[PDB]
């Protein structure tokens, strides 16, 4: 009967979570965590190359606890 | 112009963005804002030729803001003295011009 | 960089896929399956002889619209202009000469293939 | 009518989207016309502080704004909440 | 990295140069999908993302209707485009070197500074914008509909006119 | 003030307009080879094109020419009967049917009724076996493939009224000129009435598909509009003249079993 | 070991081309009648990997069904060789076979075996569905006893 | 509920871009002291450890007027690594 | 920004020496005419775009709406060309001198 | 870490692809009362390895009559783009993104066609040259539409950042609004993507195996491989433009979730169409599409227009 469509489209259906779900934890595991903080201006880079010189090259962390 | 149908009707068909600082989009600037305003504001009432040899430093000037040639060889003379200077030496580069420093 | 970093890539999965293709297969090419088809005989004319087609007039509005797309691409960020009102109508006027200018050619049989 | 207003009626069974097209051409320029919140796209689109607003200098005039931002006078935008 | 563009640019001259030897409209057509695409690079590479791909927007629905009418008016039984003939193929690889000539003569006669290879790379952008937002083009192509609205109506008129003057020359 | 090089410049014409008629097109010489699934297997169809649009085409039916009008000369009346199935291979006792008269004729004979019953039973089964390959093999050329599919199980249904009636499923030589071979067994006509009770729910399956689109209804109309007196000039007589309107047919004028 | 990956490539090289083999658009007959009842929801040609594809270049096997006459020969021929050369055939009837009918006839050729070279035969004037489905099962199997890389190895 | 929504998402951006308003000073005084912390840290080693050279000026503009021009990429880090040259040139163009 | 402007106006020179030297085509000579275009196209938006100068962005657009205009009149005599000979050879159409 | 990303981007459509060539012949055979493969594999699962594994065998036709550069290319150019246009593709948080993330698509759409005419143009063949030209006039009839119906909804968005839209739909699907632009993007979704009712170009029964026919099984799968990938997005992207699944973010796998099962239905849908109607004689595709589709387009391209500015839903430029 046509339930043997299922097996066609539940392993097509653990295809396409992947790219979805990979994209993020790949990204948080570079970003220290976070988002991937895309930046679309001119403002949101130099905030990037702002906190990219507030620390370690890396910019995904130091904030207060400083002065 | 020739037919000039728009200083006799007053309205500005297209003649407020014939050059660089002029309205721009919202705010922005056109890179040499500062020196064609002192171009075009000395070249007023003078017309023409006479702009041409008196107002002779402030298109000197902007045509150094905006082709910026000057600064070429300015910063191209300093490599050509470096890259002979070392390459027998006598220069060791500093941290913040090797890479490492301390940013701000 | 990043993106370099994908399509070099994509290159490489088509190029490296198609030397597996053409150096895998164990070919016998002699002389008669390389000439061309026409399901089962020998071609009368050259294949490459004037097509002639008939919708050229359109191909021309289109050729025509693809400017008058690119010249509507804009309006995402026109609104966000401080007139909206010369946006307005401005944008009303150019899709307007534009239907007129699609239904006088709809009129004058232009999208039609001549013969 | 009826020699306009049924020659319509043809038109909406056969030809049902031409008059879709013209109805919603003449149906986009005049409700602008007769809406009460178009004058807010030009306010709403002009509030944006995209670049930044310089401050004039105090020279003993123009009772505006004082060199506070949360004082009651400048262009308090309450309509934009509460819309 | 710093020798990007003039790759980009030498690659769009070449693109522009088998383009000017005439090949078959449909090889000169590639030379262009190819040019304009490398279009889209530069523009890109000194900012607007907009404007570069307008062209490799335009000029793909442009050249569809290249390889249209080819097939029905400029066509030969046989081609006979680049690997054809030595005529072209001179001019082809003697195009190139006369390049890698003469942009390598004028860096000598460093004083033009028309090309400088030793200085090259660090005259891109200049000071653009760093601490900034609303810049990008697109914000400047839709001044059509604000402070520069007779480009607009220019424009639409040439298309609205195009559409009667081209089915005149059909007729 | 004429030079060597001008001597043959004759002048020009009044009106601005020259002669230059030339007939420079060809017209793109193609085929329907006999590998277009369009083609029933066998054809070739060759054109004369200009784009896509047809101005002349030649076919060249022939590829299929075996010659059985001058085979059935050397075998007997009843030696030659299956050779009638194969000219229309897919409506096969029709074809018995009619050579199983003409053979009658001479001699001179009729067969029994519960023959004639029967012949006329499997010639409107075979109307069957046919409008299902014509409906659903019209389809296919023109991209709708599920009709052949779901009435070639309801066609199979009726190979088994052959085979449980001849022994062949396709090629059942059944229908001779003496009346008909063998009888039916005990359990035919209770399954055809279970197989006549449903065929018609199917058809309302298809042509509910069919005859409703834009498509098919924008893809067959105004589709050889062939007038009626031009037909006969012709010489269809089969379906190709009623589907113009002449009323004829060979079982309300010419009922011959 | 060298030999036993050899065989199991062998035959993992032929699981491909034996259960994926594209058949080709023929026709030409009666005959052809039975494939499309081996395309219908009886005995489906595609639960087995089995495709109509109507052009050569994309096609594994010929399926002869019908008279093969001298006026179509050139047409097969010229079609068997538009293949690749892992290509099969299949004779479908006795027409293709003998040309059973028509064997004496002076416009049928006396069998596709005259032109072109045939893996396996399926007669019947009308073979079943479930006769050319039988052969067809059966030249997918004539391949898996194919020893292509063996072969090669010992060479 | 794309009229009462679209709205808010406007709402949100004065609420989002009146906190880049509170942070230009901030910004705006970094960028002043550092690119005027990067061409006077270029003139020194223009100055004496380098440009022993015949008739040669250290500080020398190129212009009459005596304003502030905006330095540019070209002289600012024109003499640092590729790198650091290469991340205005073509770093937000090449996705952050 | 002066390595570019002198490959591009060398770019442009090229389909200027090609669109003057012919091979036998009418359609190749209009198909160098839209590269000749397109290197006036970037040569503008750079211009246009290492300056500022947003409020000249409209225009090379603007440039741009007659490099289609100019090729659809441009393509629509070949029509004209083709169905008086067919071919369109340049060599063919030289009955003006008389 | 980013190769490792791609190759979990890449792996994971070329292997769903696959089984679109299986789920494309199971559920067309079950409205053909017909089951599908059940034998190489468990269910079928196992027939597109097969089916691939036997293309890379054969001989790839080199025909005498042809442009042999061109002809090796289109392949690979048709294999590229397609798979190339899933790299911004924002399920949540996308690999590139991109501002003009959408003109991307479309420009690298159009793209797509030219490996259909240097392929049919290099092959000397009447039946290829077709196929070609098919093309180009399809290219003609839905290129203006695929941009103002895909203007238009942008409009009542902002950027043409296809990450916006998951913040537009934060609260309702974009379906509601604009359903009439959603029939016609789903036909124009089905042009482009020549897989069809109305294929044209891939003819087997006028144009057998149009722009197609010379090649042979090697660069053959290059264009099963894009085609069948090419569905996948252009039911993905109708899976964000106009129907939004659940953002909620701290669990963003319940967008790539939901993702999932509208895709498939869209996937599935296209399925339905082509077991259901025929094609459109290519006369009227054109005159189905600029006569039918162009106005109403236009017509509802103003009324979004006039939609923000009659009341003021102004998308944001973030
Ligand atoms: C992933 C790709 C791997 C493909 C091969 C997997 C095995 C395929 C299979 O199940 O049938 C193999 C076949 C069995 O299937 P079969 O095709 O021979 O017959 C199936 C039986 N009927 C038709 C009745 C349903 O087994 C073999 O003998 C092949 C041996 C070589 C395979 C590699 C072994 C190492
Ligand atoms: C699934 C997607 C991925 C697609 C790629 C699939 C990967 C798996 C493919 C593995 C199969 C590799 C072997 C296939 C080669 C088949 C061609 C062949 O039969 O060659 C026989 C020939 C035999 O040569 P021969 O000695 O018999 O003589 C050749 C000419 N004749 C027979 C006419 C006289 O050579 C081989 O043995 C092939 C070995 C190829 C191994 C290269 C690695
Ligand atoms: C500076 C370096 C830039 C390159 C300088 C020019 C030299 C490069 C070779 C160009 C000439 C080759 C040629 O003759 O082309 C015709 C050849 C003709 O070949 P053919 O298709 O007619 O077949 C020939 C058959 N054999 C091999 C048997 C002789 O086809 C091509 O190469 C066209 C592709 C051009 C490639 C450029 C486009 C980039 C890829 C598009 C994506
Ligand atoms: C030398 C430069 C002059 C141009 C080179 C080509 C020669 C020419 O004049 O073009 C003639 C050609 C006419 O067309 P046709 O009738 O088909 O010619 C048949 C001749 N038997 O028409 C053409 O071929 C079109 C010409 C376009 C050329 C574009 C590319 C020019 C690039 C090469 C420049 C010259 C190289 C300089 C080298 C300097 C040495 C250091
Ligand atoms: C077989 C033949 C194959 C050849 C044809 C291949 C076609 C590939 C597909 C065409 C690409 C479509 C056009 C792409 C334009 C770039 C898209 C874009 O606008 O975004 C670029 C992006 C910056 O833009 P944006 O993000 O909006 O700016 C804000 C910062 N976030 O980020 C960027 O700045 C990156 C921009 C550059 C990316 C261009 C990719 C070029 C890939 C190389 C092509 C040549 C192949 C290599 C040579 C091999 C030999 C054949
Ligand atoms: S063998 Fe029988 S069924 Fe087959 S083609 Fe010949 S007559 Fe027809």
């Amino acid at each position: 009967m046509w339930f043997e469509i299922l097996p066609g489209l539940a392993i097509m259906g653990v295809c396409l979570v992947i790219p979805g779900v990979s994209t993020a934890y790949i990204h948080k595991f570079t970003n220290g965590g976070k988002e991937k903080r895309v930046a679309r201006v001119q403002y949101q880079w130099y905030l990037m190359e702002r906190d990219r010189r507030i620390s370690g090259v890396n910019r995904y962390y130091v904030s207060k606890g400083l002065e | 112009p020739f037919l000039d149908i728009q200083k006799k009707l007053g309205i500005s068909l297209d003649r407020h963005f014939m050059f660089l600082s002029a309205e721009q989009p919202y705010k922005n600037a056109a890179r040499c804002h500062a020196f064609e305003k002192e171009w075009i504001e000395c070249a007023h009432g003078i017309g023409g030729t006479r702009a041409k040899k008196e107002c002779k430093i402030e298109f000197d000037d902007f045509e150094e803001c905006l082709l910026r040639y000057k600064t070429m060889r300015r910063m191209h003379d300093i490599k050509k003295q470096r890259e002979k200077l070392m390459k027998e030496g006598k220069y060791t580069p500093p941290p913040h011009h090797s890479g490492r420093e301390e940013p701000r | 960089m990043n993106l370099y970093t994908v399509i070099f890539i994509n290159i490489l999965l088509s190029l490296t896929l198609i030397l597996v293709a053409f150096w895998l297969p164990q070919m016998n090419l002699y002389s008669e399956k390389a000439n061309p088809y026409e399901c089962g005989f020998d071609p009368t004319s050259s294949a490459r002889l004037p097509f002639s087609m008939k919708f050229f007039l359109v191909a021309i509005t289109f050729l025509l619209f693809d400017l008058e797309i690119a010249l509507l691409l804009p309006l995402p960020w026109a609104i966000q202009t401080i007139k909206t009102s010369t946006m307005m109508i401005m944008a009303f006027i150019l899709v307007t000469i534009l239907s007129l200018g699609l239904a006088y050619e709809w009129t004058q049989k232009g999208l039609e293939w001549t013969e | 009518a009826g020699r306009i207003s049924a020659f319509l009626k043809n038109a909406w069974a056969k030809e049902p989207v031409l008059v879709v097209s013209f109805s919603v051409w003449g149906l986009a320029i005049i409700m602008p016309m007769i809406s009460p919140y178009t004058k807010y796209a030009s306010m709403i689109n002009k509030a944006t502080p995209y670049n930044y607003p310089v401050p004039v200098r105090d020279d003993g005039n123009m009772p505006d704004v004082p060199s506070h931002p949360q004082d009651p006078l400048g262009p308090s935008l309450d309509w934009l909440k509460n819309l | 990295m710093n020798n990007y563009i003039f790759v980009l640019s030498s690659l769009f001259l070449v693109g522009c140069l088998g383009l000017a030897l005439k090949p078959s409209p449909i090889y000169g057509g590639l030379g262009l999908i190819v040019s304009g695409f490398v279009g889209c690079l530069m523009v890109l590479g000194f900012g607007g993302s907009f404007l570069g791909l307008m062209v490799f927007l335009i000029y793909l629905g442009g050249m569809l209707v290249v390889f249209g009418y080819t097939t029905a008016m400029a066509t030969e039984e046989y081609p006979e485009t680049w690997g054809s003939n030595w005529l072209i193929l001179g001019f082809l690889v003697l195009g190139v070197i006369m390049e890698v000539f003469l942009i390598c003569v004028l860096n000598y006669y460093d004083e033009v500074g028309v090309i400088n290879l030793d200085g090259l790379g660090d005259w891109l952008m200049y000071e653009v914008d760093d601490v900034g937002v609303m810049l990008e083009g697109g914000i400047g192509v839709a001044a059509m509909y604000s402070c520069a609205t007779w480009m607009m109506v220019v424009a639409g008129w040439s298309l609205f006119a195009g559409i009667f003057i081209i089915i005149e020359i059909t007729r | 003030y004429p030079s060597k090089e001008t001597a043959h410049w004759k002048p020009p014409p009044w009106n601005d307009v020259d002669i230059l008629k030339e007939k420079a097109v060809t017209n793109m010489t193609l085929n329907f080879g006999p590998q277009h699934p369009a083609a029933h297997g066998v054809l070739r169809l060759v054109l004369e094109l200009s784009g896509e649009m047809v101005r002349k085409c030649d076919p060249h039916i022939g590829l299929l020419h075996r010659g059985t009008e001058k085979l059935i000369e050397y075998k007997t009346y009843l030696q030659a009967l299956p050779y009638f199935d194969r000219l229309d291979y897919v409506s096969m006792m029709c074809n018995e049917q009619a050579y199983s008269i003409a053979v009658e004729k001479l001699l001179n004979i009729q067969p029994p009724p519960r023959a004639q019953w029967i012949r006329v039973l499997f010639g409107e089964i075979t109307r069957i076996l046919n409008h299902i390959m014509a409906v659903t093999t019209h389809a296919l050329d023109i991209g709708a493939m599920t009709p052949f599919f779901w009435m070639f199980e309801e066609r199979e249904k009726m190979f088994e009224f052959y085979e449980r009636v001849s022994g062949a499923r396709m090629h059942a030589a059944y229908i001779r000129p003496g009346g008909v071979h063998q009888d039916l067994p005990l359990g035919l006509l209770d399954d055809i009435y279970e197989f006549s009770k449903n065929f018609s729910l199917r058809i309302d399956e298809v042509e509910e598909m069919l005859t409703n689109n834009r498509i098919w209804r924008n893809r067959t109309v105004d589709i050889g509009v062939v007038t009626a007196e031009d037909a006969l000039n012709y010489g269809f007589s089969g379906v190709m003249l009623r589907g113009s309107g002449i009323q004829w047919d060979l079982r309300k004028t010419q009922p011959y079993d | 070991r060298a030999e036993y990956v050899v065989t199991k490539l062998d035959d993992l090289i032929n699981w491909a081309r034996r259960s994926s083999l594209w058949p080709m658009t023929f026709g030409l007959a009666c005959c052809a009648v039975e494939m499309m009842h081996m395309a219908a929801p009886r005995y489906d040609m595609d639960r087995f990997g089995v495709v109509f594809r109507a052009s050569p270049r994309q096609a594994d096997v010929m399926i002869v069904a019908g008279t093969l006459t001298n006026k179509m020969a050139p047409a097969l021929r010229k079609v068997y060789d538009q293949m690749p050369e892992p290509r099969y055939v299949v004779s479908m009837g006795s027409c293709a076979n003998g040309g059973g009918y028509y064997h004496y006839s002076y416009s049928v050729v006396r069998g596709c075996d005259r032109i072109v070279p045939v893996d396996i035969y399926v007669p019947g004037c009308p073979p079943t569905a479930e006769a050319l489905l039988y052969g067809i099962l059966q030249l997918q199997r004539k391949i898996k006893r194919e020893q292509k890389l063996k072969i090669w190895y010992r060479r | 509920r794309m009229m009462r929504w679209n709205q808010e998402r406007r709402r949100l951006l004065i609420e989002d871009l009146e906190a880049r308003i509170a942070l230009m000073p901030l910004f705006q005084a970094e960028k002043d002291r550092r690119t005027l912390q990067i061409l006077r840290e270029n003139l020194e080693e223009e100055a004496i450890i380098m440009k022993d050279v015949p008739n040669w000026k250290v500080g020398e503009s190129v212009f009459h007027t005596t304003r502030w021009v905006p330095p540019l990429i070209g002289e600012m880090y024109g003499l640092r690594t590729k790198e650091e040259m290469s991340n205005a040139n073509f770093g937000f163009t090449w996705y952050t | 920004m002066p390595s570019t402007f002198f490959n591009l106006t060398m770019a442009f020179s090229l389909s200027l020496l090609g669109t003057l030297m012919f091979r036998s085509h009418l359609m190749s000579t209009l198909l160098c005419l839209e590269g000749m275009v397109l290197s006036l196209f970037i040569m503008t938006s750079v211009t246009s775009l290492n300056s500022n100068s947003m409020s000249s962005m409209p225009i090379p657009i603007t440039i741009l709406v007659f490099a289609a205009c100019e090729a659809a009149v441009g393509l629509a005599l070949l029509v004209k060309v083709s169905n008086t000979y067919g071919t369109d050879y340049v060599q063919n159409l030289n009955l003006l001198q008389c | 870490m980013f190769f490792i990303n791609i190759l979990t981007l890449l792996v994971p459509i070329l292997i769903a692809m696959a089984f679109l060539t299986l789920v494309e012949r199971k559920i067309l055979g079950y409205m053909q009362l017909r089951k599908g493969p059940n034998i190489v594999g468990p269910y079928g699962i196992l027939q597109p390895f097969a089916d691939a594994m036997k293309l890379f065998m054969k001989e790839p036709m080199r025909p005498l009559t042809t442009s042999m550069s061109l002809f090796i290319i289109a392949p690979t150019l048709s294999l590229t783009l397609a798979l190339s246009l899933w790299v911004p593709l924002p399920m949540p948080h996308p690999l590139i993104n991109l501002n003009l993330g959408i003109l991307f698509i479309l420009a690298t759409s159009s793209l797509s066609v030219y490996s259909i005419l240097w392929s049919g143009w290099a092959s000397n063949s009447k039946y290829s040259l077709f196929g070609a030209l098919r093309a180009v006039a399809q290219t003609i009839s839905y290129e203006v539409t695929m941009a103002i119906i895909l203007l238009s909804v942008l409009l009542m968005n902002g950027s043409y950042s296809l990450q916006t839209l998951i913040t537009t739909q934060e609260h309702m699907w974009l379906l509601l609004p604009a359903w009439p632009m959603a029939m016609m993007w789903f036909i124009s979704t089905l042009a482009e993507t020549n897989r069809a009712p109305f294929d044209l170009t891939e003819g087997e029964s006028e144009l057998v195996s149009g722009f197609n026919v010379e090649y042979a099984a090697g660069p053959f799968a290059l264009f099963f491989m894009a085609e069948y990938t090419n569905i996948i997005l252009m039911n993905a992207l109708t899976t964000i433009i106009f129907l939004g699944p659940l953002y909620y973010i701290n669990l963003p796998e319940l967008y790539s979730t939901n993702f999932m099962m509208e895709a498939l239905l869209l996937s599935s849908t296209f399925l339905w169409i082509r077991a259901s109607y025929p094609r459109f004689r290519y006369d009227q595709l054109m005159h189905l599409l600029w006569k039918n589709f162009l106005p109403l387009t236009l017509a509802l391209c103003m009324w979004h227009i006039s939609l923000p500015i009659f009341t003021a839903g102004v998308p944001p430029y973030m």
